[PDB]
RNA sequence: AAUUCGGCAAGUUAGUCCCGUACCUUCGGAAGAAGGGAUGCCUGCUCCGGAACGGAGCAGGUCGCAGUGACUCGGAAGCUC
RNA sequence: CUUGCAUGAAUGGAUUAACCAGAGCUUCACUGUCCCAACGUUGGGCCCGGUGAACUGUACAUUCCAGUGCGGAGUCUGGAGA
RNA sequence: CGACCGAGUGGCUUGCUACCUCGAUGUCGGUUCCCUCCAUCCUGCCCGUGCAGAAGCGGGCAAGGGUGAGGUUGUUCGCCUAUUAAAGGAGGUCGUGAGCUGGGUUUAGACCGUCGUGAGACAGGUCGGCUGCUAUCUACUGGGUGUGUAGGUGUCUGACAAGAACGACCGUAUAGUACGAGAGGAACUACGGUUGGUGGCCACUGGUGUACCGGUUGUUCGAGAGAGCACGUGCCGGGUAGCCACGCCACACGGGGUAAGAGCUGAACGCAUCUAAGCUCGAAACCCACUUGGAAAAGAGACACCGCCGAGGUCCCGCGUACAAGACGCGGUCGAUAGACUCGGGGUGUGCGCGUCGAGGUAACGAGACGUUAAGCCCACGAGCACUAACAGACCAA
């Protein structure tokens, strides 16, 4: 799998799947990356996302 | 009414009490089965991480499916049995009888023993048989240490010398299976005890954490509300009634948690193997790195890294063996972060 | 009952008010008890997903409202685990009104639901839109 | 708020400007009722005034999760005695 | 509503906008009050140098379980433990 | 189900008495924490039935475990709600204020009603109204120093001691079966899970994280750069290790003997008889099993080796798998024990400076944007590595 965030590669066994109110499915790798979403921050503003780079 | 309310704590595992031997004694060993052998083996907690399986239980509505699983990491390099001990029957209970050793010792054995310089590994062995043609024979047991210089990551060369008990077929063959084990050096393995998927108890001395209160200790409440501003945050109501007169042992109080023996039962085997295929990037938290001979515990191990660990073949076993479950990854991600 | 197939750590609590995820008339509903539950001394009685609670209607029409009913969670926004390790967490917590079959009373879904809860409850699953 | 005799203790709200404001009432009040919006910096400017290192606004640009960014700084509504 | 054990008119009756660190109740908001506790910060606590009190004291005193006794015993009696 | 009448046991209520205390044994209710009783509410095993089944009703053995959350009320009590296997009762100075709380009773202030000529009263109501002490002894929880057993090292034994280390529920197959006109509707057994309790652990999720990195407000250091203060982080954002629970792992079966009970053989009493002798079974209860402690068990223990002029030990030195003092464990050049350095593995989020752009502005000036730059800064972890420090050396001892 991958982050629906960042985009590095979700460790096996690891991260957590938040549902959305309309039923959409985001899987975060890490909790930075959780954080980071819910100040309304997007993935590819940010430099140290793969996403990003 | 006041509701009812079970005690805080057990009074099963006491006195709570820093422990004697910092290296754990079994009180208890497997029945005698199938073929003579050792029943038990001995290594050093080196850290957690976590694996994926595929389901083995054929009652699970799963089984077939992936499966993640943690796991304890634990080196297991081999051992080496320097003696038998046998044990005679007496209206007192069981008795020392004599010991059999060997001369083949490791260069370092002498940093806890007086080695043997002079020994008469016959005159003994006579003595065990003379008994037993009388029929006097308790049970036979090997003096067994282990090779602290063979895993880096621990600092202690000084071996851990510890009696593990031998069971078997007859009382001859297994008496003979002694002898042969002992004689030739003693070195064996985690491979000739025990197999990937068999279920054992790991026993070893908790984490240590010197003085501790009643809310930790015991698990009782903290004052609550109004109570816990008024000079009593984390102290019990009271020692006892007015009569008895006395305070009883039951009731809670603080002192020495941690730093004790316990035996976990039933832990699963996962896998036994060698190289560093288990090891994490940057190195165990810690411990260090792993690259030798080990073992996959399923679940927690009672004690913090490096500490050495005992095996004995499940003495009390809810479930059957279901042998060399099929691994299917091995977390290698760091532990840091 | 039938096994979950995951774990779960209860969000809620007698006492909580959720969310009727259906369109029985009722849009707010207030945990009373849990089904099959007895917990220990103080202990404020807890209930999650999967778990069958009995509820009283906060919000919602008239005829509706005050009226002792059933009900299964849905979602819940305190995390679960599934066997992959996985954890899986919701927008809110909520609740679908059931009767004495298990039957839901409605006659459609709000929002999306958890695949554990077609282990347990198949008729209410099988009126889901979306089962994540 | 499930705590407790009781929300005790702690917390919430907060400066300023615009919009907007119920019952009742001795017409004074109720009232900051309530509820809603705005708020920084940089650039060039308009108005009041003799002028301020006084005040009120406009236009364009622009950064942060957050512009009374710390500090300072009300929680609100109802019934009865 | 009211048959008031035993209300009532300046021993004042009824009533009332505004005001209140006054008594009771309800809602929204908020929260470690609670579920159920955890980790952290600062000052003590603990060890060391110096300084250096007071409360209390018939005697004896390692106690426990029962009994007895002015009927609520570390001290009497029998045991137990030490 | 059970009147009348008759015989009792308990010491929870109430009443009686006036033995103990008035140079004071702190109140009610609650809370917290510990032990117990059985007259048993549930759970185990049984007997009868107006026992088809299913659901009951009544009774026996049985105190292992459990018996919970809430609304009014200070309440104890009790009424009420939704859950539950069930939501039993009682003793411990009506257990428990050198533990807590202080709502009630019962000080001094005030009001109402009734009574009184009045001061004032009330086994009427109501608002307000204070919780002292540095533990000598004894007791228990944990930690040491000595002596006895009479040189040392390592490994054990087990008299005794503690445990609830486990209790209970739901679901599936059995089975829409047995039973039954139908409605309805089981069990032995085997599986899966939940809950309460218990012990341990941190890979995973979560919390903390006044280590750390970043943003930004006010003020001082002239600006810039880089910094101090704003309670012991100014505030905001992210957060490693460790510690933790809200996270994760583990916690029998089976034997032996019995109770109530079901029976066998069997006599007194040729028959009958579960009993008088003898025997086969049979409880969550008893004993073992399992976990924990345990040579001071005064019968003060056992074995193997080393040593009695030398084995072993304390002190010293570098450190923690340990820790309030003490204790405990490890390494000491026959070395990787700690530090520096370099890697690796991590945390922030793109440094200063320069260059281009930049709304405008004559210009000066200019918030900000891109590049250089996964940059700059930082680490309680690991590896490499004897460069530095584990040096010199003292003492005890059959
Ligand atoms: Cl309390
Ligand atoms: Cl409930
Ligand atoms: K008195
Ligand atoms: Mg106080
Ligand atoms: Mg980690
Ligand atoms: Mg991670
Ligand atoms: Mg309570
Ligand atoms: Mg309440
Ligand atoms: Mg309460
Ligand atoms: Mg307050
Ligand atoms: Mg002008
Ligand atoms: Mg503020
Ligand atoms: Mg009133
Ligand atoms: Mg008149
Ligand atoms: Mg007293
Ligand atoms: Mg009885
Ligand atoms: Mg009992
Ligand atoms: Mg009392
Ligand atoms: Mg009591
Ligand atoms: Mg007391
Ligand atoms: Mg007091
Ligand atoms: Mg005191
Ligand atoms: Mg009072
Ligand atoms: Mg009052
Ligand atoms: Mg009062
Ligand atoms: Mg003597
Ligand atoms: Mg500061
Ligand atoms: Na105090
Ligand atoms: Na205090
Ligand atoms: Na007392
Ligand atoms: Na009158
Ligand atoms: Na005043
Ligand atoms: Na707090
Ligand atoms: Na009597
Ligand atoms: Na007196
Ligand atoms: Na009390
Ligand atoms: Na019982
Ligand atoms: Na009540
Ligand atoms: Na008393
Ligand atoms: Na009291
Ligand atoms: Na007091
Ligand atoms: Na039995
Ligand atoms: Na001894």
């Amino acid at each position: 799998r991958e982050c629906d965030y960042c985009g590095t590669d979700i460790e096996p066994g690891t991260g957590t799947m938040f549902v959305h109110k309309d039923g959409a499915t985001t899987h975060f790798c890490s909790s930075k990356c959780e954080n980071n979403a819910d100040l309304g921050r997007e993935a590819r503003n940010l430099e140290w996302t793969d996403t990003a780079r | 009414p006041q509701p009812s309310r079970p005690r805080k704590g057990s009074l099963g595992f006491g006195p709570r009490k820093r422990s004697t031997s910092e290296t754990p004694r079994f009180n208890s060993w497997p029945s005698d089965d199938g073929q003579p052998g050792v029943q038990g083996f001995a290594g050093y907690k080196a850290g957690m991480t976590h694996v994926v399986l595929v389901n083995d239980e054929p009652n699970s509505p799963r089984e077939g499916m992936e499966e993640t699983v943690p796991v304890t990491v634990i080196e297991t390099p081999p051992m080496r049995a320097v003696a038998l001990r046998a044990y005679e029957d007496t209206p007192y209970g069981q008795r020392p009888l004599t010991e059999v050793w060997t001369d083949e010792f490791h260069s370092e054995l002498d940093r806890t023993l007086d080695v043997p310089e002079d020994h008469d590994p016959d005159a003994a062995e006579e003595q065990i048989r003379d008994a037993h043609e009388a029929g006097d024979l308790g049970d036979l047991r090997l003096i067994t240490h282990t090779v602290p210089d063979a895993v880096p990551s621990v600092p202690k060369k000084k071996p851990d010398v510890m009696e593990t008990r031998v069971g078997g077929g007859s009382v001859s063959d297994r008496l003979d299976h002694a002898l042969d084990i002992v004689e030739d050096g003693g070195e064996h393995a985690m491979n000739d005890i025990f197999r990937a998927g068999e279920y054992a108890d790991v026993a070893g001395v908790t984490k240590g954490k010197g003085t501790q209160g009643p809310v930790k200790r015991w698990g009782v409440q903290k004052r609550k509300g109004k109570h816990a501003r008024q000079g009593w945050r984390r102290r019990i109501g009271n020692l006892g009634p007015w009569n008895p007169s006395r305070v009883r042992s039951t009731v809670p109080q603080q002192g020495q948690t941690g730093y004790h023996q316990r035996t976990e039962l039933n832990k699963r085997l996962i896998d036994i193997g060698e190289g560093d295929e288990p090891t994490v990037d940057g190195g165990f938290v810690n411990y260090g790195e792993v690259d030798g001979p080990y073992t996959l515990v399923k679940g927690s191990v009672p004690g913090p890294d490096k500490r050495l660990v005992r095996f004995r073949p499940a003495v009390r076993p809810n479930d059957q063996p279901r042998l060399d479950p099929e691994v299917r990854y091995v977390s290698n991600e760091s532990n840091q972060g | 009952m039938e096994a979950l197939g995951a774990d779960v750590t209860q969000g809620l609590e007698k006492g909580s008010l959720i969310t009727c995820a259906d369109n029985t008339g009722a849009r707010e509903l207030k945990v009373i008890s849990v089904h099959g539950y007895s917990g220990t001394k103080n202990r404020l009685p807890k209930a999650g997903l999967g778990d069958k609670i009995t509820v009283s209607v906060t919000k919602g029409t008239p005829e509706m409202r005050r009226q002792v009913l059933e009900a299964v969670v849905v979602r819940q926004r305190k995390p679960i685990r599934r066997p992959d390790g996985t954890r899986v967490k919701f927008e809110d917590n909520a609740a679908v009104i059931v009767d004495e079959n298990e039957d839901p009373r409605g006659t459609e879904l709000k929002g999306p639901i958890a695949r554990e809860v077609a282990q347990r409850f198949g008729s209410v699953a099988s009126a889901a839109t979306m089962i994540v």
